């Protein structure tokens, strides 16, 4: 009868000179621990007993009290920065690491967990359980011909851990721990468990979220066209990261997007662009806009790949971050396209949608509208067809919104859209 | 997905 102890009787048990009574009262505070009531994270360390728990993990005689305290470490490091503080200055990093090692699947199972809480705490933390040598025995427990003979938790524990260890900026990872992961990640990336490829993608989304140097060690990899495919999965938990992956992906260099645009990305946004869940619409948006940012040829494709009528239907109609996204896209494509490619987005309906955000309470969308609409005006006049586009902006109630704009608090509108009523509606 | 989980 381990259940319901109090703090005081755990404390007696601990303090006892009796292997057992230790066992029984380390128990007793795991199970108080692994309550999802209010666990007494706080008094647990106020008694004292971290410095015991992390001794017990040393106990090798003895492996059920180093589950036991393992457990109750790693639901206390669970807390708060200061919780998991307490786990780290009672020394439990070096003792948790060389339990990676026990012959118990549990025991390092638990340690793993562990690691993986402290690691998350921060980039402290992480670069801290790096320095103390956990990648390699991390990694060696995943060195088995078929993943597939690995117990499911335990594998998704381990995925999970790892992903920590990738995450998290200011600094980002150490380079050299990050090569030292990324083949093991491009494995699990290959794997069959929802929860172990949705942990990898966001592994994945973590490392590329930075310069083009940290993309460029991941793209190098060859993940990219595994990536696109996780992006055609039905399960959302392994959609969201992978889209997260490609956005963070083309914000790179063009020669990075390329990768994304030759892997067939493209093919899966008309359904991104309508999905459901307002996150997915959000973000699909957002790579579009740093798509349409890059090389003529690249907008071609968003051409070809008919996403222009996907990318007005978001300015339609959306969540605002969504159309703000959308307007972004539309912007970087007007500025860096050709000439057809303008006018074709203008045939496709941009303009009315365009015209309606414009009485937007957002100053920031604005801006990127008048961005917008300068640069289809100046396509018009290379074309000399400035007039036909006035035109369609006044029957659309352009012309109102922007004559309201120029009297407007902030100075680039007001400025812009004075410029765009004397320039084009004199 | 989640910084820290415990063990329920």
């Amino acid at each position: 009868g381990t259940v319901n102890w109090s703090v005081e009787d755990i404390v007696k048990g601990i303090n006892s000179n009796n292997l057992e009574s230790q066992l029984q009262a380390t128990q007793a505070a795991r199970k108080l621990l692994s309550r999802e009531k209010q666990p007494p994270i706080d008094n647990i360390i106020r008694a004292g007993l971290i410095p015991k728990f992390v001794s017990f993990l040393g106990k090798t005689d003895c492996s059920p009290i180093q589950f036991e305290s393992a457990w109750a470490l790693t639901n206390i490091a669970s807390g708060t920065s200061e919780q998991t503080k307490a786990v780290v200055d009672g020394g439990a990093i070096p003792a948790f690491i060389s339990l990676l090692a026990s012959p118990h699947a549990h025991i390092s199972e638990q340690a793993v967990w562990a690691l993986g809480n402290i690691a998350g705490d921060g980039s402290a933390f992480r670069d801290l359980v790096i320095k103390h040598g956990a990648i390699d025995p991390l990694l060696a427990l995943l060195a088995v011909p078929d993943l597939s003979t690995l117990a499911c938790g335990y594998l998704r524990n381990l995925t999970w851990t790892l992903s920590n260890l990738c995450r998290n900026k200011n600094p980002a990872p150490p380079l050299d721990a990050v090569e030292q992961i990324l083949p093991t990640l491009v494995r699990l990336l290959h794997h069959n468990d929802p929860e172990v490829l949705a942990d990898s993608c966001w592994a994945i989304s973590y490392l590329t979220d930075g310069p083009n140097e940290r993309i460029e060690m991941v793209v190098k990899k060859g993940v990219v066209p595994q990536l696109v495919k996780l992006l055609g999965a039905t399960e959302l938990p392994i959609v969201t990261p992978a889209l997260r992956a490609i956005g963070n992906i083309v914000t790179g260099t063009d020669e990075q997007t390329q990768k994304v645009i030759d892997a067939g990305a493209l093919a899966v946004f008309p359904s991104l662009l309508t999905n459901p869940k307002t996150n997915i619409q959000k973000e699909a948006t957002w790579t579009m806009s740093n798509i349409t940012a890059g090389r003529q040829d690249q907008i071609q494709q968003v051409v070809n790949h008919g996403l222009v009528p996907f990318l007005v239907g978001v300015l339609s109609k959306a969540d605002f971050k969504t159309q703000k996204e959308a307007a972004w896209a539309i912007t970087n494509y007007t500025s860096g396209g050709t000439v057809e490619q303008i006018v074709y987005l203008v045939h496709c309906g941009i303009i009315e949608p365009l015209m309606n955000l414009l009485s937007a309470k957002d100053t920031k969308i604005i801006q990127v509208i008048l961005d917008a609409i300068s640069n289809i005006f100046q396509a018009a006049e290379k074309l000399g067809e400035t007039e036909k586009l006035s035109i369609m902006i006044e029957e659309c109630g352009g012309l109102d919104k922007i004559e309201a704009l120029q009297r407007h608090e902030n100075e680039s509108v007001y400025k812009a859209s004075l410029n765009l009523i004397e320039k084009y509606f004199s | 997905p989640p910084t820290k989980k415990a063990r329920v």
